[PDB]
């Protein structure tokens, strides 16, 4: 997906 | 007297300034990009978080900088370390980039608008 998520 | 929605207007597509006050807490949002570097946008913004009362930042939003550095290449882990290790004021150039960020979401597109709308 190469994809990536994050809370900042 | 016919009311006058905000959400016929278009949305600005400009760069825009947002400084975020945040002492040492989270700056209550989220991103997404690729490990590929072809920009990071933001997919959520916390309901009552700082990012939030800023008032001037939205899913869909690309985050050009922070604090002077150029996130328009960068990986999501590393601009995720650049905006965790930014201070406690937080200066954002943003862009507001829907067609890209509806790639992400499942059955989103943009309408005439330009909001991203999820079916």
């Amino acid at each position: 997906k190469n994809y990536k998520q994050t809370s900042v | 007297g016919s009311p006058e929605f905000l959400g016929e207007e278009d949305i600005p597509r400009e760069p825009r300034r947002i400084v975020i006050h945040r002492g040492s807490t989270g700056l209550g949002f989220n991103i997404v990009g690729t490990e590929d570097g072809e920009g990071i946008f933001i997919s959520f913004i916390l309901a009552g978080g700082p990012a939030d009362l800023s008032g001037e930042l939205r899913k869909g939003d690309q985050i050009l900088s922070v604090n002077g550095v150029d996130l328009r290449n960068a990986s999501a882990e590393q601009a995720a370390i650049a905006l965790k290790n930014a201070g406690q004021t937080v200066t954002i150039i943003a862009q507001y980039k829907p067609e890209e960020y509806s790639r992400f979401e499942a059955n989103s597109r943009v309408d005439s608008s330009g909001r991203i709308v999820t079916d």
